[PDB]
């Protein structure tokens, strides 16, 4: 079951969303520096690297303004999460190109 | 070149002969063999065909097109309808809503209605395998667009760009700042919007660039 599935299938969990709606997914490139908390963007880390982001939506994400999200580094898994009704960004897991910061993928199942 | 407007064809046809194009094509030609392959043929070069070259007088530099069934068409930023806009085009939406008066969210995310009047909207990336983001990048598409960028820096005045992101950004680090509005923010995903995009109010701006320029301004409301 790949990462994808299981993260819908959480955040559907999570948010009571419908379990078969069809997602989409968005994809952008863009620095790290504009798209990370601060606290997790740093000289010799992420600063100034280039991600490969995947958005997810569909029109119960859209309604809930839920939009979990993938990113990536070269094709090294960075972080998954979701950004919220508020804007706040959570995140199960995220990777500063040296190790892990933050390590939840367990709730993935 | 089949499905490409005539009126662009005639000034960018000096590419299709250069050997990273005959390149380009042929990988695309392969990769339709194996994959299913977004935009469609006929929709590779929408972009070509809703307005001439010469009627083109505001410019958003897109990157790849979207990699879903019923998703791409040929125009940056744009879904066929009843594919929900996505969450960049939701964003963009947003901020007509507040910088445009009487802007009221569409119900869709066909921007064909932009492009009629000369609103161009033109992806970096023309084509990628479905449900593959990125999987074209770099086999020849950003040096195609390059040059219709620059085609377009050289052939034309006042021309409004909007670079949304630092990769549009760089794509138009050459524009001619004297003959050319520029105008520059975050992009408008969900993960960048709160850096500039929100409160950005580009598309008033680019109306009154418009006027002050002498041409037309953009009816952001001809989608409904
Ligand atoms: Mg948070
Ligand atoms: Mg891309």
């Amino acid at each position: 079951m790949t990462l994808e599935l299981q993260l819908k299938h959480y955040i559907t969990n999570l948010f009571n969303l419908p379990k078969d709606e069809k997602w989409e997914c968005e994809s952008i490139e863009e620095i790290a520096d504009d798209i990370l908390p601060d606290q997790y963007v740093r000289l010799g880390a992420l600063s100034n690297k280039i991600l490969q982001t995947y958005t997810y939506y569909s029109d119960t994400l859209h309604e809930s303004n839920i939009y979990p999200f993938i990113l990536y580094y070269q094709k090294q898994l960075i972080a998954i999460g979701y950004i919220d009704e508020n804007h706040d960004m959570d995140f199960l897991y995220l990777h500063n190109t040296i190790m892990p910061l933050l390590d939840q993928r367990y709730l993935l199942t | 070149m089949e499905f490409f407007g005539e009126s662009w064809k005639k000034h960018l046809s000096g590419e299709f002969g250069k050997p990273y194009f005959i390149k380009l094509m042929g990988f695309v030609a392969e990769e339709r063999k194996h994959y299913t392959v977004y935009p469609p043929p006929h929709q590779v070069f929408t972009w070509t065909q809703m307005c001439d070259i010469k009627d083109v007088k505001v410019v958003i530099l897109g990157q790849d097109p979207y990699h879903g069934p019923n998703q791409a068409h040929g125009l940056c930023f744009s879904v066929q309808r009843p594919v929900p806009p996505p969450p960049s085009l939701e964003n963009i939406y947003k901020e007509l809503s507040t910088d445009i008066e009487d802007f009221v969210h569409p119900g869709h995310g066909d921007l064909s209605g932009w492009a009629k009047q000369g609103v161009l909207l033109l992806n970096a990336v023309l084509t990628v395998r479905a449900h593959q983001a990125n999987s074209h990048k770099e086999r020849g598409w950003e040096q195609f667009t390059d040059a219709v960028v620059s085609w377009l820096n050289q052939n034309s005045n006042g021309l409004v760009f909007l670079l949304w992101g630092s990769y549009a950004q760089k794509k138009g680090s050459a524009i001619d700042r004297k003959r050319h509005h520029v105008l520059q923010t975050a992009h408008p995903s969900p993960l960048s919007v709160y850096r500039g995009f929100f409160g950005c109010r580009h598309f008033s701006k680019t109306n009154e660039l418009l006027q002050k320029s002498g041409k037309k301004p953009i009816d952001w409301k001809e989608l409904l």
